[PDB]
DNA sequence: ATCGGATGTATATATCTGACACGTGCCTGGAGACTAGGGAGTAATCCCCTTGGCGGTTAAAACGCGGGGGACAGCGCGTACGTGCGTTTAAGCGGTGCTAGAGCTGTCTACGACCAATTGAGCGGCCTCGGCACCGGGATTCTCGAT
DNA sequence: ATCGAGAATCCCGGTGCCGAGGCCGCTCAATTGGTCGTAGACAGCTCTAGCACCGCTTAAACGCACGTACGCGCTGTCCCCCGCGTTTTAACCGCCAAGGGGATTACTCCCTAGTCTCCAGGCACGTGTCAGATATATACATCCGAT
């Protein structure tokens, strides 16, 4: 690059570069951080946001609505298949469950 | 009055010692009935060795004690 | 200002509407029971640990990071109250 | 009073970035940042580790590519992993 | 048939027994000595040296500890004893 | 005369409603109390931040609702519509709970 | 509290079957401080020298073991000039069970023979496994000039 | 004229056996050359340490072990006495593994 | 070049393993199915063990990578270091 | 306690104390370490491992051998309540499994 | 000659040599103990390192280490570990 | 196979309010230039051990057959649970008051990191003898067809 | 309820072997002693919000009655794993032989932590306004009894 702007916008990322080193320097990781590591984390945090983002926006457009809600993100995340994987342990406050009923407890014709 | 006295080779003895007997007395005492030379004996009780100038009766010691005897060589 | 038989409040109608949430059509008449067991054996093993960790902080009145570092401990971790 | 530190600005230029018009409450805004926050605590603890088994004492960039491949399934581990070589290529030089 | 109370006294406190325990090597100690014991020294049997913490924990949990045969003999033999500690 | 469902739609009806919301289904106080007192006979005078209470109280829902779903695969396995104790106690034993 | 009939039967047991060649005693007014005399035994380098040895109490018996320390310098492998004690029952070993007369019977044993396996101090551990007759005369010598 | 035993009475008999002893299962040869195989599409021309081939059939079968129990489990949980497909597929879902 | 190797896993095996496990009776369509699952760990546990060979620049799985592999899935293994 | 001793008999234990301050403070756990965590660690450490000992020797003893082998140390953790639920997702190489069978499966 | 590399197998056999005079263990279990030892230390370690970093502070005491253990082990085995671990920690410093 | 009630659910419109998006002051953390040194890359060498092959032998796998035990389908019973309604109970909301305790700030003092000399604990290599694997014969004990 | 024949399992004794435990040489890491910068323990102050109380709704819970449909036991059928005997296949053990790459050592260089200085990016606080929740009133999909 040429060195002349801020970092952060240097490697054209918008999460933050200096906050992930300070982070990584003095989070008892290891006793060195090299100078490649944190902006390798920091578009790794970022791609991860917005995917998720961009799923829950869709969510939230086909609910017509404009303001995303855990519940979009509790969708947007179960509806995916890769996104669901990564995060199958955890559990988002007022998020709800996805709909479904078993097809033997459905009514018989 | 009764006490026991025991040397380093096991033997424990009775001689007869009034409370207010001096430690001097006792030992004249065991010259009286063995004559083993009290420049070489030192007496122990309550981890302290018997000093001839502190009389018994202010040592508060009870009947039937047993009272410990060592021998100092002179010479070796 | 001790307290008694309070796991008694969590009633059959809220056992029941859990249930439906959870996808079931029928309910047994004994289910309520466990149910009620297995709940509070989860909060015993929760607060246990939650108040443990503000025990060690020298602390009196546990707080939200607690809970949510023993639910991350127990490997339940739980979003939107920091951390 | 005292400074808390927080993902809130970047995450919302993100969501600018993707979506022009839509929101984001306050709610959602703490499930991001915590979902931030753990995804990164995981990838670093990991690269530590990996950093650690090779009696190295840095975490260079290769570290976190690795620790990205072990944690994230196969399709977004190959797409994070793009746009991390990408990122760190425009950096460099 | 029956120990007299020149028998029945702690083995390590002297006195008549209270609340009786006994050790898988069939060695039997009071209450508050073992309790003593377990806190302060070296978790092994006074008598035998044998480790004791695995039934330890297995009858403290069951609170499986107490003896009701001893405790009954000696609070019979000796209520006196017993209720003037 | 008056007219009824026949015994099982509304149940439906039910789930199809409760699996749109996202409300808290137990009740505040009563969950406030017994934590309380679960704390309390742990250790003596304490207290709880709200934001405290609230989180066990998802979290224990969130808990239920994936047990209630395991008990429901496990009541349809075994060729039945109504839950029972045993299929609670099989879902627990093979997730590892309690073994 | 105990401790005060512990120490009444263990003071008790002492007069009424006193050790032979050991001589314990209470100094003090006190019971917790004691005082013991012990003579060496007949196959050793230690003839015609006694030794005297102080006796702390800990406020709690036998759970905790009393502090004891050498008053005159003695030279043996197992025992420093200073007066410290490299001793396995004393401390790592100890147990309620065991008594003062256990101990200083121990004590009485390992005068006798020194133990090399863990020497406290190293120079007169090497001096006394390099020849016995050396360690045999300084011994004497020591504890002739020292002892009487 | 030939004993036979009765249709299931040995089976319990290798059961006691099995549990018996700690040996392993699966014959060396083929598990090792179903290693390599399943390893030689991640990378070329790897090569792998006898110790490492042993780690991997040990978990291997450990884990085979466990889910056939729970396999017998959910079998048995709906009065039967045999395994089938669906038994097993039941407890993997269970247990999440396959989500 | 290496082909249609799962078939080792032979039939006897798998129900050595089950009695191991405590069955009793063994329906005829476990087998395949015994074979998937066991294919599935397998593929996850060693493309876990190839990556760390990789990131060491080695060429050689060793025990260690398999060991470490399996400690991060979950199910950590005692005896071959670790 | 009195100095100019070893510092794993300061306390009587068996463990290193010094190995233990040593690898805590080397580990990337924290920048500084107190004076009594490794002999605290150690402690614990040594505990555990005479509990599992003591169990592993009294089943080779019950299976009538003198040589501590893979198999005892299964038995000896999977029959603790304890240690079970401590060592719950371990596999122990060369181990086997517990005796039993359900009740349903016995003859008549 | 080959690099030193370090375990806790002569203080596992010099443990083992307590509880039972006279009973020897292979290798196999020695290798396991071994790696059981470097499980619990680890994840011991790592929980008080956690625990120390959560109050903004810098030393990993003997407390931390305490509630780490208290945190881990179950409750009778959690009890006895605090008590040795304590004894233990009393005897060092006096 | 519908047809008509009757129910609940879905859709369009007013409205109004509190949370969200934005602006402002500023201060603390991030950016830039310089220096020192240890960690890591690179080259060279050794030898451990991994792959490959050949031959024998035999435990193990594959195949086929008789059949008995179990999986699965259909029927009948009555008992437990669903559904609706009237009634009693406490959650939920608002408002107020108080103080225990979380949180912030200043002192300084004792605990812990760094550094140099050194010596003994613990690791690498050897060796031997006893516990255990194994073979062979015998006593003990479940098991089943037949009473 | 049992008797007895055939088969699997456990005990005991003798034989042999390899690896576990003990010993020796040694090299490097823990020990000891001293110094120095700072982490947190403590005392003090502020002021937030957690606890307690009180009154009024009305929403949710509770008890009850009636009906019906589902769990469960029973019976019958058929078909498919199982136990056993015979044959074919390659696992397994021992042996030899090569060389690939893992492990170690020596050298050099350049990347980064530490330090200082300077400044603007984001954080707390305040403010306007519109997105969405709520209430009200129609439109329509769906269930149930009965032809
Ligand atoms: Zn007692
Ligand atoms: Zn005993």
């Amino acid at each position: 690059s040429a060195k002349a702007c801020t970092r952060s916008s240097r490697a054209g990322l918008q999460f933050p570069v200096g906050r992930v080193h300070r982070l990584l320097r003095k989070g008892n990781y290891s006793e060195r951080v090299g100078a490649g590591a944190p902006v390798y984390l920091a578009a790794v945090l970022e791609y991860l946001t917005a995917e998720i983002l961009e799923l829950a926006g869709n969510a939230a457009r086909d609910n017509k609505k404009t303001r995303i809600i855990p519940r979009h993100l509790q969708l947007a995340i179960r509806n995916d298949e890769e996104l669901n994987k990564l995060l199958g342990r955890v559990t988002i406050a007022q998020g709800g469950v996805l709909p479904n009923i078993q097809a033997v407890l459905l009514p018989k014709k | 009055m009764q006490i026991f006295v025991k040397t380093l080779t096991g033997k424990t003895i009775t001689l007869e010692v009034e409370p207010s007997d001096t430690i001097e007395n006792v030992k004249a005492k065991i010259q009286d009935k063995e004559g083993i030379p009290p420049d070489q004996q030192r007496l122990i009780f309550a981890g302290k060795q018997l000093e001839d100038g502190r009389t018994l009766s202010d040592y508060n010691i009870q009947k039937e004690s047993t009272l410990h005897l060592v021998l100092r060589l002179r010479g070796g | 200002k001790v307290l008694r038989d309070n796991i008694q409040g969590i009633t059959k109608p809220a056992i029941r509407r859990l249930a439906r949430r959870g996808g079931v059509k029928r309910i047994s008449g004994l289910i309520y029971e466990e149910t009620r067991g297995v709940l509070k054996v989860f909060l015993e093993n929760v607060i246990r640990d939650a108040v443990t960790y503000t025990e060690h902080a020298k602390r009196k009145t546990v707080t939200a990071m607690d809970v949510v570092y023993a639910l991350k401990r127990q490997g339940r971790t739980l979003y939107g109250f920091g951390g | 009073r005292s400074r808390k530190e927080s993902y809130s600005i970047y995450v919302y230029k993100v969501l600018k970035q993707v979506h022009p018009d839509t929101g984001i409450s306050s709610k959602a805004m703490g499930i991001m940042n915590s979902f931030v926050n753990d995804i990164f605590e995981r990838i670093a603890g990991e690269a530590s580790r990996l950093a650690h088994y090779n009696k190295r004492s840095t975490i260079t960039s290769r570290e976190i590519q690795t620790a990205v491949r072990l944690l994230l399934p196969g399709e977004l581990a190959k797409h994070a992993v793009s746009e991390g070589t990408k990122a760190v290529t425009k950096y460099t030089s | 048939a029956i120990p007299s109370l020149s028998e029945c006294q702690c083995g390590i406190c002297m006195e008549i027994l209270v609340e009786p325990v006994t050790l898988p090597c069939n060695h039997t100690l009071c209450k508050p000595c073992f309790q003593s014991t377990v806190e302060k020294a070296s978790l092994c049997c006074p008598f035998c040296r044998r480790r004791v913490s695995s039934w330890t924990r297995y009858h403290t949990r069951r609170n499986s500890l107490v003896n009701v045969e001893l405790w009954t003999i000696i609070q019979k033999h000796y209520p006196r004893e017993c209720k003037l500690r | 005369k008056p007219h009824r469902y026949r015994p099982g739609t509304v149940a439906l009806r039910e789930i199809r409603r409760y699996q749109k919301s996202t409300e808290l289904l137990i009740r505040k106080l009563p969950f406030q109390r017994l934590v309380r007192e679960i704390a309390q006979d742990f250790k003596t005078d304490l207290r709880f931040q709200s934001s405290a209470v609230m989180a066990l109280q998802e979290a224990c829902e969130a808990y239920l609702v994936g047990l209630f779903e395991d008990t429901n695969l496990c009541a349809i396995h075994a060729k039945r519509v109504t839950i029972m104790p045993k299929d609670i106690q099989l879902a627990r034993r093979i997730r590892g709970e309690r073994a | 509290h105990m401790a005060l009939k512990r120490i009444n039967k263990e003071l008790s047991d002492l007069a009424r079957d006193p050790p032979a060649q050991i001589s314990a005693g209470p100094v003090g007014d006190d019971m917790f401080h004691w005082q013991a005399t012990i003579m060496g035994p007949n196959d050793s380098p230690y003839q015609g020298g006694v030794f005297f040895l102080t006796i702390h109490f800990p406020t709690d018996y036998p759970f905790k073991p009393p502090k004891v320390a050498f008053t005159t310098r003695i030279y043996h492998p197992n025992i420093n000039s200073n007066g410290s004690i490299c001793l396995d029952i004393l401390r790592s070993q100890w147990s309620p069970a065991l008594t003062i007369s256990k101990v200083l019977l121990s004590i009485a044993s390992l005068l006798d023979d020194p133990n090399p396996d863990d020497p406290k101090v190293p120079e007169i551990a090497r001096i006394y496994k390099t020849d016995r007759d050396k360690y045999n005369r300084i011994s004497r010598e020591w504890t002739q000039k020292y002892a009487m």
